[PDB]
RNA sequence: GACUCAACACGGGGAAACUCACUAGUUUAAGACAUUGGAUGGUGAUGCAUGGCCGUUUUUAGUUCGUGAAUGAUUUGUCUGGUUAAUUCCGAUAACGAACGAGAUCUUAACCUGCUAAUUAGCGGCGAGUACACUGUACUUGCUGCUUCUUAGAGGAACAUUGUGUGUCUAACACAAGGAAGUUUAAGGCAACAACAGGUCUGUGAUGUCCUUAGAUGAACUAGGCUGCACGCGUGCUACACUGAUAUAUAUAACGAGUAAAAUAUGCUUGCAUACUUUUCCUCCGCCGAAAGGCGUAGGUAAUCUUUAUCAAUAUAUAUCGUGAUGGGGAUAGAUUAUUGCAAUUAUUAAUCUUGAACGAGGAAUGCCUAGUAAGCAUGAUUCAUCAGAUUGUGCUGACUACGUCCCUGCCCUUUGUACACA
């Protein structure tokens, strides 16, 4: 019927509501036709390509993204999609198919199912960044 | 230019399902064709915001701005002048001191809004907050978007 | 007498009347050294 | 990634008293440790359990040099 | 009902107590909702002087605001509130229909 | 120095190299032929 | 009307002030308290508003004021602490002290943990500056209390 | 200012008697004491004077002065 | 004041006045108490009189005891070696056994309970529509099961677990699988012993002595100065362009932080008195204003409002340039319009117009850095009446190169030598 999972890259949680439908796939109120830059577009479409466009004619998808920059957001979206489709399959479709899909995803790469755990480390005094200290002249 | 083999169908119904810049351009063109909106007096020798230190260089930038504003209105429920200004902000290089963010020249925006309301596209709502789109205007925008989509398909 | 209402010399530390280095956030109005000593009693614990 | 005397000492103490309870299974060992000794941490407890397991492994294949 | 406090565990205990009190009878009590802990951070520079590689220290007074709802009469709620309690947890009861 | 002019396998750089021209002029030429980086044949 | 953050800070400040007031007043007392002859104190507070370490420190200061042989006094204090069931202690006295230049003198008995949040928890610490002949003598007392159990121990039954 | 009216002084004394203690605020240009609208400087001066005779005992905290009345002082106040 | 690391955007020190200690002067008692004695005040003198606090030695691994053993200071323990981030362990052993330090602990950040909870968070549920699709999608007003996301309490999870190497097959390491995670998972916080004649009495009513005490080195007021400039050394910012400026359009953060003076009326001579109520901080919004800002009003003492299903810039897309000190660059300057303030000149800052300097990647030297790091990009907060080029947090775009070694530099260790011990 309807399944809600998230992605996560840096801060940037893309929540993918995957429902029964005709196969549209959207972001907040906009088609995945947009995303934003033409270069990165492939990182969002990739899981779909892996799984096949015919498999998602049963499944509508909406995605709510919040927080983060651009690339991170894209990554989050991708992650959400990956988790989402697979989650749907695990519940309402068969198990074998789900397994197959998972295998395919693994063969392509990590990041689709399992998350990127990295996050901005606290800046420390005596410097501008995390490690980068100021400057001594003696 | 934009078109490509995608793995889904696109419900080309509202403007959120259209590519932005192109749409804006189209709207500007339409406006020009109509002669529905003017180009006040000061428009032709003003600077759009503190940070720009230079005139637009687009000739019909006003129209473009208006189009953008329409889109913005459609996107959000109730949107002020301040918000608009914030939206059309850029980096102001203060020469030697590092850059700050720069709030846009709001006057022009306000004028545009006024014009739109006169024409019957935007609506100062007494409930809630500052000026959203008026329903007819919204419908028109949607129609335009649809047209654009059709053109692209063709 | 001359306007003593808005400036560094207008107000002071609550504790020792020093016009320099006052923590003026949250209306604490303690010069920072003094605050550092009384941070325990006020309920300011160093975690990170 | 080596164990302090406190961990080691604890391990030594266990296997002296509670060798009966223990078998080469980590979870079980951890449970036993929890039952017996007063480790306030989780991580520390886990570490202790691991070392106990290691000790156990070392025995059965020979003398440990302790206990 | 809003329970503002500085000490977490104590606050939690208080909340638990009030829940217990509620569970007696007559109280449609919504569960305890802990609010966003708006932490007062002061970054003071250590050292009175200007000597030593200027180490700062981030203090954090982390206030725990806690929130809980009920559909009841004033006296009863007052009674419920009386768990004895002490100077540490700051209580406030709102007796509004809205 | 190389003061290129204005009055008189397609890319702007190539054009510049060949006839000794400003790249705005190259762009213009390209446009004419057709009739932010470029590629033409 | 005042905000929550503002309120909390204010309360903290008030607490601090109260503590300071108590310190000022009660040189003759085993002071710790802070929970609200005494009538005057109450009045003062109203006007304003609209085993233990501190006590030991105070005692030490009093002794110093009286004029003892210092070391002996410290020893006595240590003994008292021991009697009162302390797992460990530490006293420091730095300042002028007999000679003109320098001279910090440690006085430990039982073991005194210094690093960790255990230190923060399981020690009471106190600092008094006893004014004397030609300057100030600088007390700091540090008591390790009975634990509610230390993180280092792993007690097998 | 250095006026010091007599009536005002008397009033201050009465107030002190009623209380037993006076929290002065060691501030130069603060106009009034919280309860009684007297120039604060005058009040401070009076308290200092009292302290000098040992009619009042003082224990200075931060900002405030915290004066507590002595038995001799009380006796004097009888007037 | 501070002078190698361990002074030099440091004293939270971005000083127009106040700050203010200084300069030119002018007032005042804030001279208690019995003109005299006698205190009281000092951003006066002295950190080499001290307190406390902070720095460094040192975030490294180090310090100590009990007893034993080896005229004395002492040594041993606390070590040839292996191992460790670590006097971390193992192993050897005149030592054995402790304690502090390390480790543990604390705080975050990392992934789960599809258990605990549901506003001031959402998701749906569903009415009401407005547009368009097919036989649902986008968008607002009105009403009120789920907890994935949003908040935050308690739990869980990694221990080198299983696999295989190297290792006295000891302590342990390397690789592989599993996994959210395998350098104590990442980051801090805490900080032993002993010091340094390190800093601070210019943080203190912590504080000694000496000085000063009405022609005050006290406080208060009026300017002026800390910003003055042949020059030397710091920390930064901005640059030297085309992976770029310019100008439109598009995209999208996280931590945050936000409440004596003025208005209007009455009574009298711009002043006072009396009455009465919004404003003192964040600004929505609506109007005026090129711009800055202004005026009117609105919410907010805050998960409610500023505002956060988006407050930013790098981004990206499309145009104008076209390698030319060039539209790179914005110094220096000239003249207004504002805002803050009692007061803006030695221009507070801001805006508008114009001025178009050095700089074509930087010599001798030297700094910082190993994964969400460097760098770039901004931005919140601290100071704040006003003013970031500072600091301090926070995020966004996300490299290179190790994965080691003692060659330099600096610490530490054993041996060795010393006429040094102020080392
Ligand atoms: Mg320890
Ligand atoms: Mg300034
Ligand atoms: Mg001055
Ligand atoms: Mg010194
Ligand atoms: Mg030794
Ligand atoms: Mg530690
Ligand atoms: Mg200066
Ligand atoms: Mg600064
Ligand atoms: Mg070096
Ligand atoms: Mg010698
Ligand atoms: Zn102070």
């Amino acid at each position: 019927k309807r399944v809600q999972t998230f992605g996560k890259k840096k801060t940037a949680v893309a929540v993918a509501t995957v429902t029964n439908g005709k196969g549209l796939i959207k972001l907040n109120g906009k088609n995945l036709d947009l995303v934003e830059p033409y270069i990165l577009k492939t990182k969002v479409y990739e899981p779909l390509w892996l799984i096949g466009s015919g498999k998602l004619k049963n499944l509508d998808i909406r995605i709510r993204v919040k927080g983060g920059g651009q690339t991170s957001q894209i990554y989050a979206i991708r992650q959400a999609i990956g988790k989402g489709i697979i989650s749907y399959y695990q519940k309402y479709v068969d198990e074998s198919t789900k397994k197959e899909l998972k295998d395919v995803l693994l063969r392509y790469d990590r990041s689709l199912l399992v998350g990127d755990t990295r996050r901005c480390e606290p800046k420390k005094f005596g410097g501008k960044g995390a490690r980068a200290r100021y400057q001594k002249s003696y | 230019r934009l078109l490509e083999p995608v793995p889904f169908v696109k419900t080309n119904n509202c403007i959120k399902d259209v590519d932005a810049d192109l749409f804006i351009r189209s709207y500007a063109t339409h406006l020009k064709l109509h002669n529905k909106i003017t180009y006040p007096k000061w428009c032709t020798f003003v600077k759009t915001g503190k940070g720009r230190k230079l005139a637009p260089l687009n000739e019909d930038w006003y129209f473009i701005r208006a189009s953008s504003i329409l889109r913005r209105l459609y996107l959000h429920p109730d949107i002020g002048v301040g918000f608009l200004r914030r939206q059309f902000s850029s980096k102001q290089r203060r020469g030697v001191a590092p850059n700050h963010t720069s709030l846009a020249s709001g006057k022009i925006l306000r004028s545009i809004l006024q014009q739109l309301e006169n024409l019957g596209y935007v609506e100062q709502n007494p409930k809630k907050k500052g000026r959203r789109l008026t329903t007819k205007g919204e419908n028109a925008i949607n129609n335009f978007a649809r047209y654009i989509n059709k053109k692209v398909y063709n | 007498v001359h306007p003593k209402k808005y400036g560094q010399g207008s107000r002071q530390c609550r504790v020792c009347s020093n016009k320099h280095a006052i923590i003026r956030k949250y209306n604490i109005n303690i010069c920072r050294q003094c605050f550092r000593e009384r941070a325990d009693i006020i309920g300011f614990k160093k975690y990170r | 990634r080596v164990r302090t005397k406190t961990i080691k000492r604890a391990a030594r103490q266990i296997v002296e008293k509670y060798y009966a309870k223990l078998t080469l299974d980590f979870q079980i060992n951890k449970k036993i440790t929890e039952e017996v000794a007063i480790i306030p941490s989780k991580r520390m407890k886990n570490k202790v359990a691991g070392f106990v397991t290691h000790l156990m492994k070392r025995i059965q294949k020979g003398p440990v040099r302790g206990i | 009902i809003a329970l503002t406090s500085k000490n977490l565990r104590a606050i939690e205990k208080v909340c638990s107590d009030i829940m217990k009190g509620a569970k007696e009878k007559n109280l449609n009590v919504s569960g305890p909702v802990r609010l966003p802990v708006k932490t007062l951070r002061i970054t003071t520079r250590k050292s009175p002087c200007g000597e030593g590689t200027n180490t700062w220290d981030r203090f954090e007074l982390r206030i725990y605001k806690r929130l809980i709802d009920l559909y009841s009469q004033c006296e009863v709620v007052t009674q419920m509130t009386s768990i004895n309690i002490d100077p540490v947890v700051e209580v406030e009861v709102i007796i509004t229909d809205s | 120095k190389l003061n290129h002019a204005v009055f008189i396998v397609i890319t702007p750089s190539a054009i510049a190299e060949k006839y000794k021209v400003n790249l705005s002029v190259a762009r213009a030429v390209i446009n004419h032929l057709a009739d932010s980086q470029k590629l033409y044949t | 009307p005042i905000s929550k953050k503002r309120k909390f800070i204010n309360d903290g400040v008030f607490q601090a002030e109260l503590n300071e007031f108590l310190a000022r007043i009660l040189a003759e007392d085993g002071y710790s308290g802070v929970e609200v002859r005494i009538r005057e104190l109450t009045s003062l507070v109203q006007k304003r508003f609209f085993l233990c370490a501190m006590a030991q420190a105070e005692s030490l200061r009093y002794k110093l004021l009286k004029g003892l042989a210092v070391r002996r006094a410290c020893y006595g204090v240590l003994r008292h602490i021991m009697e009162s069931g302390a797992k460990g202690c530490e006293v420091i006295v730095s300042g002028k002290l007999r000679a003109q230049r320098a001279k910090s003198m440690k006085f430990r008995d039982g073991y005194l943990i210094s690093t960790g949040e255990p230190s923060k928890r399981f020690v009471n610490t106190a600092t008094r500056s006893a004014q004397l002949k030609q300057g100030v003598l600088g007390i700091k007392v540090k008591i390790m209390l009975p634990t509610s159990i230390l993180p280092d121990n792993i007690s097998v039954l | 200012y250095s006026y010091i009216p007599k009536q005002n002084k008397k009033l201050i004394y009465e107030y002190l008697f009623k209380e037993g203690v006076i929290v002065v605020e060691k501030d130069a240009k603060i106009p009034r004491h919280p309860h009684l609208n007297v120039p604060n400087l005058h009040i401070m001066m009076t308290l200092k004077s009292l302290k000098s005779r040992n009619y009042v005992e003082e224990k200075y905290n931060w900002k405030h002065q915290y004066f507590i009345l002595n038995n001799e002082g009380i006796e004097y106040l009888r007037e």
